[PDB]
């Protein structure tokens, strides 16, 4: 049999015992043809009739695929399944092809049969045992169970993936020259050496699987550039995704932003420029399955400038060990990022983009620190080095940040690239306080029934204000204090707050928000001159002046 | 090597199952040194490579350790560490002395080697597994388990400190008043020794260790503590103050309050009485320097009713002051604090923020170790990729402390400088 092959050995997990599901059902017309697979099946080893003793059972189903001339058999293992050890994880992610080094020829195997062509650990086998029934009238059914691993079985795939590893190994240790990577069913082996001489080792990678039990394409070569590999068109000199189909709808569903959206994420890998946010920000409420959701103007300009982006195709490169990895990043302006990944200047190794959807107030500084980790990130997991960042900041402008900064940041090697829109902070409160400045004591509140709430000022000068508010909270009427007394003020002005949020706001130096007031706040410091904020306890009776 | 006798068998908290944890993705360069390492650990016995049908993982890293030019393996054990070692800090577990804190110096030595010699249960290899990754993914990852007590394991000092007892019996009798305690791979040796004594006492017990076979690695690295306590609160001071002067002051008062409520700041607080310009020059009566005066001496001395519960888990935070200069506190809850202090490394601008961060993480860690016995669970104030991305740079030691990430500080930063 398939004995060559070293079996792994397989436990139930602990407290449990094999599917016992009993099933007598159903019908006589598939039945003689789930004997016509079992027979052959039985002949080629995979499976071995069983005595009467000890057996456990599993459901048999049959069912017909198109061009019907030939039948299909189907187990449902999922009891079993679900009784089963545990295995290592097979390969969660895969490899991007920007990683990918150019190789001379590459050529795709996919064994056949795969499963059914690796033993099953003995012992193990009498917990696969399933039953084919019968009309009864004195006939107990005809019993199976598996010598091979079943397909549908939770073990299957890692054990297969250990296998072939194996089997694979006492070739490439004789040919190094050749690389082979491994996925699922597939292999597909590369190489520099010439074609002749490539054509002729593969040949002899086919048949030592062969030896082993693992069949491989006797038919041409079989696949041929492209070579349409998991949603990538993969070109001998080149690599872009699949082609990219946005729909046309009158009435847009949640369920169909969902699949946009995922279409244009796809896209943005190779695609630069690509604008997920609008589209999102429709789907931000989560709300039903079903929901009709109608669109935004911005949404459908966003879908236009993609649609234009996608209009003409575009190409990444592979890798090359020898040349250096940089990385181009620029601003969308929304708050959305995009990236470039190359070694050379007309050819992407890659694209991104990058966003920060988490939190009402951020800075552009910040978030390019964020993108700058992001791509660092995915730099190590791809090609496992970092690369060299070209930033449209200048050293001046970051140094002053990150030494002004609370959190610890870690920046690499980077250069200035002049493009506009650079990044720049717009302001900067005083560190100390003003001489020849007014003096604005400024306070808020709110009802938190009513809402009505109020904010306001009392200066050293003797000038006071108070302005009556609308649907409010303690929040909004203090950040309104402040807008207020930035209104009234010179352009040097020293305000004193009572509360925490609003200095956090403001000391965060954010550019942009979610906020109206807070983005009105930003205009107005960038307005003056000289802005120095400070804070006191509440209720202390410091000079601050309150109410009710 | 041998089995010198049979295993000590290892086991689990009942319904506890092994770790599974991702691994993360590594340089080229780490990972070609993991190789390199790994395989010589193969050819000592050490370590085997396993199949699929073990289910679990526990990360790897590749450390520069100390000062070395060559890479060091760092195996993430915490994981491991809570499933089975909360069970054997009970069973096996190793008395911490609370007279090493007291002594004038104390040096750490590097044991870990030791543990290479003993056999580890055929029944727990499993739980030891780790992989080495592999670049986008091409291949799945190289996979290993521990044929012999690993390093980073809690559980393996647990299991060794019977020899190391045998083997330290007779430097405790030519030396009874040198304190030694031992964390996971370390030694601890603590002496109210001279400089040079101690040193000379180091090396006696360095030169001692190795003819019982078992091989160390080793300013160099030794502490002093005697000089931890909690650092007391400090009240800037002036020869003129202003509004805005007082006004941190009564606000910084108004803060240590909840540390020190025996405060009052009735006084401070009057001293601007209307509203006025925060650059003006306010003298202090005779009642605010009084009341000043009698907050600064209930500053300088420390809190009552804070002990350390052995049951509470340690937390430390820290703060970045800026120029270099980091403050922390350790407590078990709010408030009341069992140590703060602060750390700063050297100029130039050679440093970083993360490497002032992990060593001041570093620092703390072994300070807790000395104290308590045991490591505090740092909130970092740093971003959570950055910190997770960066962190095996320098990192020197070879423990892990466990840690989260804090996004919410507000300016407490100047309070506590
Ligand atoms: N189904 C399907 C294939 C899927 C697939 C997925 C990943 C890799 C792959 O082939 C490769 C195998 C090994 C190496 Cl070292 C590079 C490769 O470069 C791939 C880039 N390439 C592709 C085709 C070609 O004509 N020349 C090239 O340099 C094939």
């Amino acid at each position: 049999p398939i004995s060559p092959i070293e079996t792994v050995p397989v436990k139930l997990k602990p407290g449990m015992d094999g599917p016992k599901v009993k099933q007598w059902p159903l019908t006589e017309e598939k039945i003689k043809a789930l004997v016509e697979i079992c027979t052959e099946m039985e002949k080629e080893g995979k499976i071995s009739k069983i005595g009467p003793e000890n057996p456990y059972n599993t459901p048999v189903f049959a069912i017909k695929k198109k061009d019907s001339t030939k039948w299909r058999k189907l187990v449902d293992f999922r009891e079993l399944n679900k009784r089963t050890q545990d295995f290592w994880e097979v390969q969660l992610g895969i490899p991007h092809p920007a990683g990918l080094k150019k190789k001379k020829s590459v050529t795709v195997l996919d064994v056949g049969d795969a499963y059914f062509s690796v033993p099953l650990d003995e012992d193990f086998r009498k917990y696969t045992a399933f039953t084919i029934p019968s009309i009864n009238n004195e006939t107990p059914g005809i019993r199976y169970q598996y010598n091979v691993l079943p397909q549908g079985w939770k073990g299957s795939p890692a054990i297969f993936q250990s296998s072939m590893t194996k089997i694979l190994e006492p070739f490439a240790a004789q040919n190094p020259d050749i690389v082979i990577y491994q996925y699922m069913d597939d292999l597909y082996v590369g190489s520099d050496l010439e074609i002749g001489q490539h054509r002729t080792k593969i040949e002899e990678l086919r048949q030592h699987l062969l030896r082993w039990g693992l069949t491989t394409p006797d038919k041409k070569h079989q696949k041929e550039p492209p070579f349409l590999w998991m949603g990538y068109e993969l070109h001998p000199d080149k690599w872009t995704v699949q082609p990219i189909v946005l729909p046309e709808k009158d009435s847009w569903t949640v369920n169909d932003i969902q699949k946009l959206v995922g279409k244009l994420n796809w896209a943005s890998q190779i695609y630069p420029g690509i604008k997920v946010r609008q589209l999102s920000k429709l789907l931000r409420g989560t709300k039903a399955l079903t929901e009709v959701i109608p669109l935004t103007e911005e949404a459908e300009l966003e879908l236009a400038e993609n649609r234009e982006i996608l209009k003409e195709p575009v190409h990444g490169v592979y890798y090359d060990p020898s040349k250096d990895l940089i990385a181009e990043i620029q601003k969308q302006g929304q708050g959305q990022w995009t990236y470039q990944i190359y070694q050379e200047p007309f050819k992407n190794l890659k694209t991104g983009k990058y966003a920060r959807m988490r939190g009402a107030h951020t800075n552009d500084v910040k978030q390019l620190t964020e993108a700058v980790q992001k791509i660092t990130t995915e730099s190590i997991v791809i090609w496992g080095k970092t690369p060299k960042f070209k930033l449209p900041i200048q050293k001046e402008t970051w140094e002053t940040w990150w030494t002004e900064y609370w959190q610890a940041t870690w920046i690499p090697e980077w250069e200035f690239v002049n493009t506009p829109p650079l990044v720049k902070l717009w302001y900067q409160l005083e560190k100390e306080p003003i001489v020849g400045a007014e003096t604005f004591y400024v306070d808020g509140a709110a009802n938190r029934e009513t809402k009505l709430g109020k904010a306001g000022y009392v200066t050293n000068k003797g000038r006071q204000k108070v302005v009556p508010l609308t649907n409010t909270t303690n929040q909004k009427t203090e950040l309104q204090a402040i807008y207020l007394a930035l209104q009234d003020s010179g352009l040097e002005v020293n305000i004193v707050t009572d509360s925490q949020y609003a200095l956090g706001i403001i000391q965060a130096q954010p550019d942009k928000s979610e906020s109206e007031l807070v983005n009105q706040i930003i205009e107005q410091l960038i307005k003056k001159e000289k802005v120095y904020l400070a804070w006191v306890p509440a209720h202390k009776g410091i000079g601050g002046n309150e109410q009710v | 090597p041998i089995s010198p006798i049979e295993t000590v068998p290892v086991k689990l908290k009942p319904g506890m199952d092994g770790p599974k944890v991702k691994q993360w993705p590594l340089t080229e360069e780490k990972i070609k040194a993991l190789v390199e390492i790994c395989t010589e650990m193969e050819k000592e016995g050490k370590i085997s490579k396993i199949g699929p049908e073990n289910p679990y993982n526990t990360p790897v890293f590749a450390i520069k350790k100390k000062d070395s030019t060559k890479w060091r393996k760092l195996v993430d054990f915490r994981e491991l560490n809570k499933r089975t070692q909360d069970f054997w800090e009970v069973q096996l577990g190793i008395p911490h002395p609370a007279g090493l804190k007291k002594k004038k110096s104390v040096t750490v030595l590097d044991v870990g080697d030791a543990y290479f010699s003993v056999p580890l249960d055929e029944d727990f290899r499993k739980y030891t597994a780790f992989t080495i990754p592999s670049i986008n993914n091409e291949t799945p990852g190289i996979r290993y388990q521990y044929n012999v007590l690993p390093q980073g394991w809690k559980g393996s000092p647990a299991i060794f400190q019977s020899s190391m007892t045998k083997i330290l019996e007779p430097f405790k009798k030519q030396n009874p008043d040198i304190v030694i305690y031992q964390y996971m791979d370390d030694l601890y040796v603590g002496s109210d020794l001279e400089i040079g004594q101690h040193r000379t006492k180091i090396e006696e017990l360095r030169q001692h260790l190795l003819r019982w076979g078992l091989t160390t690695p080793d300013m160099g690295y030794e502490l002093h503590p005697d000089k931890w306590t909690v650092q007391p609160i400090v009240l800037p001071e002036k020869d003129s103050w202003t509004v805005n002067d007082i006004q941190k002051l009564v606000g910084k008062l108004n803060w240590a309050s909840q540390i020190y409520p025996g405060i009052k700041v009735r006084q401070l607080s009057k001293l601007l009485r209307g509203t006025k310009a925060l650059t003006e020059v306010i003298p202090l009566t005779e009642e605010a320097e009084l009341e000043l005066a009698e907050n600064r001496e209930i500053l300088k001395e420390p809190v009552h009713g804070v002990y350390y519960d052995p049951s509470k888990d340690l937390i430390a935070e820290i703060q970045k002051q800026g120029q270099g200069q980091w403050t922390y506190q350790i407590y078990q809850e709010p408030f009341k604090n069992l140590k703060t202090g602060k750390y700063a490394r050297m100029r130039g601008a050679h440093t970083n923020d993360v490497k002032q961060l992990t060593e001041a993480v570093q620092k703390i860690t072994t300070e807790s170790i000395v104290i308590w016995g045991k490591t505090p669970k740092f909130k970092l104030p740093i971003q959570k990729e950055t910190w997770e991305t960066w962190w095996t740079e320098y990192w020197q030691a070879t423990w892990i402390p466990e840690w989260e990430f804090v996004n919410t500080p507000p300016l407490v930063k100047l309070w506590y400088q």
